């Protein structure tokens, strides 16, 4: 069936600025277009259909337009409430297919992560467990990576990472890692290591601790 | 005014099924078809099926047709769909919409606001609230990050605080993740070192599905 790609899934705009959202259809679908706004909160409104035709109580600082394969939602003059997810959505044959969408964030200055780590708690080692924590707080922009190494070399299996979204007030993002373990595997061994790399300097940000040392 | 109300969250156990709801309100019910979206965090929005409720007729995705099934009920106004055999590929929100006609297309005018669907055998279970302080072998500086392991939970949502609100800058609760059926999330607060450990720094987690109200205290770790 028909394949829709939104080429852009995060795009950076400040507010007052021309927005533009891409869409590309995989075969003619004959202005049979729709857009759809999506907030935080999961609400999901309609803005445009048949490409260009604004729904009712839409601002007239929606726009649309293309033809063929390619269609384009423009936003001029962004506001705030305008920060959401923006899918596209063919309706010219079945099954109907959407956009994978492209929620906007605000642009500011970059801003390199604060890095924090954490061993496993007393409480949580007396239950089995042991969780090493590592914060990414207060960076821009959200693409980051975090690395965790034991003795050494890198580990992956157990580690789950959560990621906020942008903040309000500040405009930046923060991540949390959490590499979990057994009582008896981290005790076999002493040095854990957080390492974020983020395009704020080409050298890592490097945090850790070793057990003999506690 | 347009109105499509959906049913509340739903937490059912693999290989089992579940029926949920969308009641419409605010026009012809009969005039208008009904379809079905999945969202799951990391795809965009699928096209289960849509029911046209004057003569019930249903179209399916075919990805869904075997598992799912679409009626309606004209004296309530109301659309169901029907998910059977389910598996944790289940897990979505899943959105009910409105078409409408127009130059020979449909297109979704008005949604609802979702329904979540959990596909685990997790029961309510408080969470462990792991206090998270800096490493013996650390040496801080003026500011000072410390945290908070809630881990262990289940379902939705937890909420989570710095000294019952009285430490509201610099703190980031992070959302939660699945472990094996059970939810893990993490929060952070970053106070001067004048502060900590010369005062006290509590979380406070509160998990209502289990009538668990949890402080933790936040005390430097013992060496050795």
């Amino acid at each position: 069936d028909i394949q829709m790609t939104q080429t852009t899934s995060s795009l950076s705009a400040s507010l007052g600025d021309r927005v533009t959202i891409s869409c590309r259809a995989s075969q003619d679908i004959s202005n049979y277009l729709n857009w759809y706004q999506q907030k935080p909160d999961g609400t999901v409104k309609l803005l445009i259909y048949y490409t260009s035709r604004l729904h009712s109580g839409v601002p007239s600082r929606f726009s649309g337009s293309g033809s063929g394969t390619d269609y384009s939602l423009t936003i001029s003059n962004l506001e705030q409430e305008d920060i959401a997810t923006y899918f596209c959505q063919q309706g010219n044959t079945l099954p109907r297919t959407f956009g994978g969408g492209t929620k906007l964030e605000i642009k500011r200055a970059d801003a390199a992560p604060t890095v924090s780590i954490f061993p496993p708690s007393s409480e949580q080692l007396t239950s089995g467990g042991a969780s090493v924590v590592c914060f990414l707080n207060n960076f821009y922009p959200k693409d980051i990576n975090v690395k965790w190494k034991i003795d050494g070399s890198e580990r992956q299996n157990g580690v789950l990472n959560s990621w906020t979204d942008q903040d309000s007030k500040d405009s930046t993002y923060s991540m949390s890692s959490t590499l979990t373990l057994t009582k008896d595997e981290y005790e076999r061994h002493n040095s854990y290591t957080c390492e974020a790399t983020h395009k704020t300097s080409t050298s890592p940000i490097v945090k850790s601790f070793n057990r003999n040392e506690c | 005014e347009v109105q499509l109300q959906q049913s509340g969250a739903e937490l059912v156990r693999a290989g089992s099924s579940v029926k949920m709801s969308c009641k419409a309100s605010g026009y012809t019910f009969t005039s208008y078809g009904i379809n079905w979206v999945k969202q799951r965090p990391g795809q965009g929005l699928e096209w289960i099926g849509y029911i046209n409720p004057g003569n019930g007729y249903t179209k399916y995705n075919e990805k869904f047709k075997g598992k799912t099934t679409l009626t309606v009920d004209k004296s309530s106004s109301t659309a169901y769909m029907q998910l059977r055999s389910l598996t944790s590929e289940d897990s979505a929100v899943y959105f009910c919409a409105r078409s409408v006609y127009y130059g020979g297309s449909y297109y979704f005018d008005y949604w609802g606001q979702g329904t979540t669907l959990t596909v685990s055998s997790a029961k309510t279970t408080p969470p462990s609230v792991y206090p998270l302080a800096p490493g013996s072998a650390a040496q801080t500086n003026s500011m000072v990050t410390l945290g908070c392991l809630v881990k262990g939970y289940f379902p939705e949502p937890v909420t989570v605080t710095w000294n019952s609100g009285s430490l509201s800058s610099g703190v980031h609760t992070f959302p939660a993740v699945l472990q094996s059926d059970l939810y893990t999330l993490s929060s952070s607060v970053t106070v001067p070192s004048s502060t900590w450990p010369s005062e006290t720094v509590t979380c406070n987690v509160a998990h209502p599905a289990s009538s668990t109200k949890v402080d933790k205290k936040i005390v430097p770790r013992d060496c050795g």
